[PDB]
């Protein structure tokens, strides 16, 4: 009927890989940068700007404000493109999969494997953890454990947060599929809707909680 | 095998079960304080959504990891 | 194979308890602050639908997405 | 045959547990602003109907579609 | 058949358990603002009791409807 | 009969677990309500009585009805 | 015998479950009350224990008559 | 025995469970007043405390008489 | 050992069935005093994030901790 | 043996599953006071961990000795 965590596989330095999804993140990888050749394309600074100048933008000085309270924007100012790079990435990452593709698809969410998604867990971990001992080189120890726990738990929070999400709607596309045709277009549309809301608001709660880990790096 | 893959079923019932008890609580509660906040001032939305935002994705994630592990139990029994 | 047949009944059952549970709280407490705002102040009635509409929809989709895992494993089920 | 007769009753039994837990405090919870609204100020009961049925209609909702599974589970035996 | 009347009686125990948790609370949470509303003005007693038999009437009838599934389960069982 | 008599037994625990639940966390919210008005101005402490013991009344009546049917689905049980 | 004996553990063992989730919270939610009070104005501590002990009478009342039906499940095993 | 020793097993979980809901939660709710009065007035600390130890001594109580039974049925099990 | 192995899938759903109920209601009534506070005061932000993750990081543990021993459940079975 | 086993890993699971319940809902309601404090005056914000960490110390010692039975049933089972 149905069966999840299923992708095509190679191998290319003894260590196994998959061949599919690697395609859908590799979309995703051309289309930001694509993105940015059009801003760099038309960015104004003394006129009118451009859909993707003003879009970005709104991004920018967002991304910008928060990190400002988190921690001196000076203190840190290489957070501020890696959480818009995160927010951007991760965005189109959920939204290009609102391309169906069932025929079994061929446009699924990076997202839906764990791989894609540790990475932006275990990449941010090891760069707010060297942020920390750049930085400096809790209330009650009788506690203090919690805390190993609680900093071993950031990465799998960030992790299984936005696989569980994403590999949700990996899940439900293929489960409506099952109900007839002539009306599961109906709940497919409203499931659809849905993920491109999630799908922007995880983006979001990852580039924030990215920022404020940050925060809690550098702090003193 | 049977009684395995009853256990599986009952066990992700379970987590799935606790899931949406622990996030449809969750989001009404932190939703409770986004629409007393904009019932105080209308504005308030304005900077809300990024407070509620936060709050959502960490309420919500309890519920995610857990239809992680519920799909795992369910179609790729670990025993 | 009934084994199979009632393990997937009582995990189905879990699963819509537990909906049921997350959502008709989370509706309960997130339209405790819609009655309380519009008794607060009615003028807001029309801007605080938005602040509720969101709580309620993040609530209910705790409560769909549970209902469609019951109907898959009661009409599709997994083993 | 029976074993499936048997998970039907306690899985349908589940779905109203889940049932009557979620209306019973989501209409009590709803029911407190209500309460509050009209003690605070008299002539607010005709307005906080609105918001007050609304609320209640989700948190029924949730009620009525859990009695129509367990319906389902227990007259209608799905597997 | 003992296997149907055991999960009968299962099935009929979840149902009154939920059912006496939404009352219960549900008629507590709803109490609880007629007990405060009476303290904050006393005249308001007869007032409050409409809005406050609603809120109990809602609540009771999610309990009386169980009440009748769990005799249902129980008396009349459906296999 | 071993079968219907733990059946009984799990069934009637049920009952009662979620009666004590109920009645425990219902009196509890209601009495907050009691303490509090007497902590805002005791001259009130002798209405407060009347709106207190309403609500304990039909927080109780679920536990009450619970544990009657408990002793059915037991002493006397059905199936 | 024994499968008596485990479903009278198993009840007996919910029935001290639901007791004691209904008298910690029932209790906790009647002496958040007390220290409230108590931190508004410290001379109103006196008066405030009739209401307290009336509430965790209530509270504890429910517990105890569980107590009693555990035991009974667990030593004079009815059917 | 084996049926009895799983049963006494399920139970004496079910008991603790149940323990550590009443105690966690009854202890949450209390703290947040003696939290909320410390807050608002930090020269209560010194009266707050005989509310709060008063209070948490209820919400332990039923905690670790559960603790007792739950040693009872897995250490010396009844039947 | 199927019995054994059925009462891992089930112990380890109960585990992870208590952690998201403690985890989503904790982060819930947590977040509701994060969102009041800055709706009464814009500005406080900024000191409120700290006593939030203190909260959140403790409810979050309660929940790993519990995540942690599903897997020693049902990976591996300790009285399997 | 692997019924005793069975019944071990269904308590076990229990024990941790109503220790993170209390434990996660309890540290939520101890720290949305903590929040509420700092949100009310920051001259506070020294004074407050004292009353929060006697309030997480109660809440995480029922967390921990839920979690030390839990290790005393699954890796010393007492049958």
């Amino acid at each position: 009927q149905i069966e999840v965590g299923e992708h095509h596989t190679a191998t290319w330095l003894g260590m196994t890989v998959n061949t599919d999804t690697v395609l859908s993140t590799a979309i995703a990888g051309l289309i930001v940068i694509a993105l940015a050749f059009y801003l760099r394309a038309k960015v104004t600074s003394t006129d009118v700007p451009g859909g993707v100048q003003l879009f970005f933008e709104a991004i920018t000085i967002q991304m910008r404000n928060q990190v400002e309270s988190a921690i001196g924007m000076r203190i840190a100012p290489f957070v501020l493109p890696l959480a818009v790079t995160i927010f951007v990435f991760i965005l189109i990452s959920n939204w290009l999969a609102v391309l169906p593709v069932q025929y079994t698809e061929l446009l699924k969410s990076a997202a839906a494997d764990i791989n894609y998604v540790l990475a932006l867990a275990l990449f941010v971990f090891v760069c707010y953890h060297t942020a920390g001992i750049w930085r400096r080189g809790g209330h009650v120890t009788l506690l203090a454990p919690i805390n190993l726990v609680e900093e071993v738990a950031k990465p799998i929070s960030l992790s299984l947060r936005l696989f569980g999400n994403i590999f949700a709607g990996g899940i439900l596309v293929a489960l409506i599929a099952l109900f007839p045709p002539y009306i599961m277009w109906a709940p497919n549309a409203i499931w659809k809707a849905f993920d491109l809301f999630v799908g922007a608001i995880q983006a979001f709660i990852f580039a924030l909680l990215t920022i404020l880990y940050f925060s809690q790096a550098m702090e003193l | 095998d049977p009684t395995i893959a009853a256990g599986a079923l009952i066990g992700g019932g379970l987590i799935m079960a606790g899931g949406a008890i622990g996030a449809g609580i969750g989001d009404g509660v932190a939703g409770n304080a986004l629409i007393s906040g904009v019932a105080r001032q209308p504005e308030a939305q304005g900077r809300l959504f990024t407070p509620f935002f936060i709050t959502v994705g960490l309420v919500e994630a309890a519920y995610f990891i857990n239809l992680a592990f519920m799909a795992l139990f369910v179609f790729a029994t670990p025993v």
